[PDB]
């Protein structure tokens, strides 16, 4: 039971750091990704001009 | 009576553990599916403002 | 998609994937029977039999085919009742309610009165 | 038209071996 | 009159694949359904050897074993299919019921119908024959609750309420891959089989008497599963 | 002579040898078939005519099959000498399965009966087709078409439902090109897909994978 | 060494060997150790079976109607439907021992008795 | 060509002369636009012999 | 300005005069019939139709919704309504009451 | 069988019959598996592998390739291998034994190699 407790608080305690780790990653994707797309549409617009 | 009572409880903390075991497991799981859920709709909602600012530009 | 809208694409898509699997399914059907159908081919028959007597309707030009007045359909309205159509949401409706109605209001009226 | 149609529908005559047996394992009965 | 043709050369196809299908997955149900079937031997076999030694050990005047002193009805169990493409394993079955109710009127016995299969049930209703009882929906994939039902209600009926006085079954027997044949059984009155040759608690009496109608549980559950069999 | 001008036309499509420079021709001509009839007559002549042939069928196109390609009845008589090593090498199963799963197509309802090869068959089938799927004015350089064969192919699909394959795919492209170029860098520059590389790949699908959400809300790992 | 063989109308159910076998049969509590006697016998409509397997511990089975048979070669219990300890939900025996129906009491409190109570 | 099917299915190699056939509203000249617009990568890169 | 096509495979069902329901249509329509008439057949053209097509449909259901029954009852009903004998001419009155 | 002998007639329709047989179960070995024919099937089904396999040879046009000579199979070798094959006298061979070879002697090489 101590054991499990402590298992338990320590699952609870990495799930929270693989949270913190995988939306850091999210938000870089995210700023990958906008900065690929906002990179296309200022090449679109530039074609355009 | 204790006699009755450690075996009792012992039985339900092996209870306890064996259920624990498999609710950390599954809240692990439900904190990582949150996070993993959450950074999905982060990038679909990078994709839909690049292609907002894409269409506007 | 580029100029009706994803929305509009989508539904349109996906009825004629129905429609073209129920006449597929039509030749077995007429011979095999609906009952020896899959499940999901079966829903689907009954979905794409409600979804060609919804593409009916009643005309202004055709009211002498038919008697009743003509009706018009809003596009965005045409969307949302395909939408809920080939999504499920009417599949309990009689399939001969949907036919020459012309909107999902006429839909619910000639429900009731089945 | 409707009252004649139910008042005729009122008065209107519609024409409407193999043999499963229990072993005794003993000779005679 | 080259569009028809295509149209139905498509449509043939189309049907010729179905079917192809049906045959092998109906090729895999009779290696499931005969699995089953050799399932059960082991009860069969055990609970008529018990039944036998109680039989040798009882008096052999329960009612399943001693006919009625004047035969009135007679009820028969037939069993057929509840979904069609099943060739004429439903029209075999319904021959074999006609003959057994023919033979039983030559009796003077008044045959009612206990069916099992929804194809049985069409039979029977077109042709203005009233059925007692019916039981669907499980022809392809018989339990044995299935079956305790169906004996429990027959034995009911013989033991009777109107009642019968007789009882048989009419089912497609499994008797090999190639050939399987629509027969009739009579399921009670169970005829004493004497033959050339323990301890019993509570006395054989009481216990061969609350055997008798689980062994008529157990065969009409074979019955079931070879029906099943020879469907597929 | 209506042959003949067909073929007086379509034979100036040639590779020169190297002799005179090398260049090449490629044709495309696109005929028109009226109710699907291969057997007209102008069909039939540029059927002879050509190396190979896409037949495009409107019951694939409603199908949702678009762009519609009738994979088996086309073929194509250069066949893997017009392939890089890397397609020649992800893309030599991707025929039979297609095969085995319109063979088994009939089955889709009783993939409990079915053993379990056929169903895995089946399975990997229904996302190859999805696979091969392809928004229009949206063409794929061949790198990212190694990889997305490779996604099918080599299984990494039979995890993703049907329904997101479409999306699975267009995602992890999206993903290793902004994060990953080395692995579409090294198909393009060697033509391959090196043992590396191929590692390097099923990483990073795996990774990916985690951060996946299904349309149906499951998750694929 | 017992040859004890539990056969399921549907199915063989168990054929491990045992050391003893118990139950309650119509006519009072009977076991069964080897080189009994031949004997048959109706478990009550609530029966369970407890059987002493030599190797593991024992083996708890709630049986619906079953009939018991001792023979020189082998125990065997006939059964209707069976359930091994293992196997039984708690909370549904629980709720059918309270049931109207007589079956489905008899079979929720055979499955009590065989879990442990 | 740019499409998965063509370039795993039926590739098309330069010298070859591949037939799209298909009926109406097919999927024709979609497919033959996609090969056009395939090739723009292999222009920027300003070598004849791609 | 329409059809009345007649099926010889109507014909030997004993649907006569043999008008392919389906198949015939009169473009002038409601126009070329009395008040009455068009009021009380203003749909039946199309009702037969659909009954037709679920009749080919429904060929082989076990299963037909309690409409879908209604709708066969109601065909095969107006079907007998519309057969007629030659040489036996009913007046426009008695065509409306009998459409009723 | 007047143009060629009769024992090769004979040997030619049994082959084909196992063949044919063969391909009839391939769609059970395809949908239901192996394990579901029976015994007598099971050894068609081998039998029929290593026929057709049989029916391989090392071409000479793959000696290019290769190197290895193409063989040239005498007709009465042939006949009497097939004869054998048909029999089951080399059912107990691997499959990948039959594999590109020309004759018994060839046949034998090869599973001594394998
Ligand atoms: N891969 C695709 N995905 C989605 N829509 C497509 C695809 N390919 C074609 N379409 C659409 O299908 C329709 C037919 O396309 P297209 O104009 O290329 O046809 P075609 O076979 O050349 O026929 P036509 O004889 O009219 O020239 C157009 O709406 C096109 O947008
Ligand atoms: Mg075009």
């Amino acid at each position: 039971l101590a054991d499990a407790d402590a298992m338990h608080a320590k699952a609870l305690a990495d799930a929270k750091a693989e949270s913190e780790k995988v939306t850091e990653e999210a938000k870089q994707d995210s700023e990958r990704i906008a900065a690929q797309l906002s990179e296309q549409a200022g090449s679109e617009a530039e074609r355009i001009k | 009576a204790e006699r009755e009572a450690m075996l009792a409880k012992t039985a339900a903390d092996n209870r306890k553990s064996a259920e624990q075991v498999a609710a950390a497991q599954a809240d692990y799981e439900k904190e990582m599916a949150e996070a993993r859920a959450q950074a999905s709709a982060l990038r679909d909602e990078a994709r839909a403002a690049g292609r907002s600012v894409v269409d506007e530009k | 998609p580029a100029i009706v809208g994803d929305e509009h694409y989508r539904v349109a898509q996906e009825v004629i994937r129905i429609l073209q699997r129920y006449k597929d399914l039509q030749d077995i059907i007429a011979i095999l029977g609906i009952d020896e159908l899959s499940e999901e081919d079966k829903q689907l028959v009954n979905r794409a039999r409600r979804i060609e007597r919804f593409l009916s309707q009643n005309m202004m030009a055709a009211e002498q085919f038919t008697g009743q007045p003509g009706s018009t359909v809003p596009l965005k309205e045409t969307i949302e009742a395909f939408d809920k159509l080939t999504k499920g949401e009417f599949d309990h409706l009689p399939e001969q309610a949907f036919f020459l109605i012309g909107g999902l209001d006429d839909l619910a009226k000639k429900a009731e009165s089945l | 038209l409707v009252s004649v149609i139910n008042e005729f529908k009122k008065g209107f005559q519609a024409s409407d071996l193999e043999k499963e047996s229990v072993k005794v394992r003993k000779p005679a009965p | 009159t080259l569009r028809e043709l295509r149209g139905r050369i498509r449509s043939a196809g189309s049907i010729k694949k179905i079917t192809k299908a049906q045959e092998l997955i109906a090729t895999s149900r009779i290696a499931k359904a005969q699995a089953r079937v050799e399932a059960a031997r082991p009860y069969a076999a055990e609970i008529t050897n018990m039944l036998t030694e109680l039989a040798g050990a009882s008096a052999l005047d329960h009612p399943l074993l001693v006919e009625r002193k004047q035969p009135k009805r007679a009820g028969v169990l037939v069993v057929s299919s509840d979904r069609g493409l099943c060739g004429a394993y439903n029209a075999n079955v319904l021959r074999r019921a006609e003959e057994l109710f023919s033979l039983l009127r030559d009796e003077g016995k008044d045959p009612v119908l206990y069916v099992v299969g929804r194809k049985a049930l069409g039979y029977f209703s077109f042709r203005q024959r009233t059925v007692v009882e019916s039981w669907t929906g499980f022809s392809e994939r018989p339990t044995y609750e299935n079956a305790r039902e169906i004996a429990d209600t027959l034995v009911n009926a013989f033991m009777a309420i109107l009642g019968v006085d007789e009882l048989h079954i009419v089912f497609t027997e499994f008797r090999s891959m190639l050939s399987q044949t629509a027969v009739a059984r009579r399921a009670a009155p169970m005829e004493v089989e004497y033959v050339g040759e323990y301890s019993f608690e509570p006395d054989p009496e009481t216990l061969f008497d609350a055997l008798l109608p689980r062994y008529i549980a157990t065969r009409v559950y074979a019955a079931l599963l070879e029906a099943a069999a020879s469907e597929s | 002579d209506v042959f003949y001008l067909h073929s007086r036309l379509l034979e100036r499509c040639a590779k020169l040898s190297d002799e005179l420079g090398g260049g090449s021709m490629t044709g495309l001509p696109i005929i028109e078939t009226k109710a699907n009839d291969i057997s007209a007559f102008i069909p039939t002549n540029v059927i002879s005519i050509t190396d190979g042939q896409c037949f495009l069928e409107s019951d694939l196109f409603n199908q949702g099959v678009r762009p519609a390609i009738n994979v088996g009845v086309s073929v194509s008589r250069v066949g893997g000498a017009a392939q890089i090593k890397a397609m020649k090498e992800v893309a030599g199963s991707l025929r039979l399965d297609l095969s085995q799963y319109r063979e088994l197509e009939a089955f889709a309802a009783f993939a409990s009966d079915l053993d379990a090869a056929s169903k895995a068959q089946l399975d990997r089938g229904a996302r190859l087709v999805e696979l091969l799927k392809q928004p229009q004015y949206s063409p794929l350089a061949v790198e990212e078409q190694v990889v997305a064969i490779f996604l099918g192919t080599q299984g990494h699909l039979d995890s993703v439902p049907v329904e997101d394959v479409q999306r699975f795919e267009s995602e992890l492209l999206e993903h290793v090109k902004a994060s990953h170029s080395d692995i579409f860098d090294g198909i393009r520059e060697t033509k391959k897909l090196s043992e590396e590389a191929e590692e390097k790949l099923v990483s990073v699908i795996n990774e990916f994978k985690k951060g996946f959400q299904a349309s149906d809300g499951s998750s694929v790992v | 060494d017992l040859n004890v063989e539990i056969v399921a109308v549907e199915r063989e159910l168990w054929s491990g060997p045992a050391t003893f076998v118990f139950t309650r049969t119509t006519a009072g509590e009977i076991g069964i150790l080897p080189r009994h006697i031949p004997l048959v016998a109706q478990l009550v409509d609530d029966a369970m079976v407890r059987v002493e397997r030599e190797g593991e511990d024992d083996l708890r089975i709630a049986v619906d109607g079953g009939f018991l048979s001792v023979t020189e070669e082998t125990v065997r219990i006939l059964v209707e439907n069976a359930q091994f300890e293992s196997e039984i939900d708690a909370d549904a025996a629980k709720e059918d021992a309270a049931s109207d129906d007589e079956r489905t009491a008899a079979w929720g409190r055979a499955r009590l008795r065989a879990l442990g109570q | 060509t740019g499409i998965k099917a063509i370039d795993a299915m039926t590739p098309i190699g330069r010298g070859q002369r591949q037939l799209i056939i298909g009926d109406r509203k097919t999927g024709k000249t979609a497919v033959c636009v996609d090969t056009i617009l395939n090739q723009r990568e292999a222009w920027l890169t300003g070598d004849p012999k791609q």
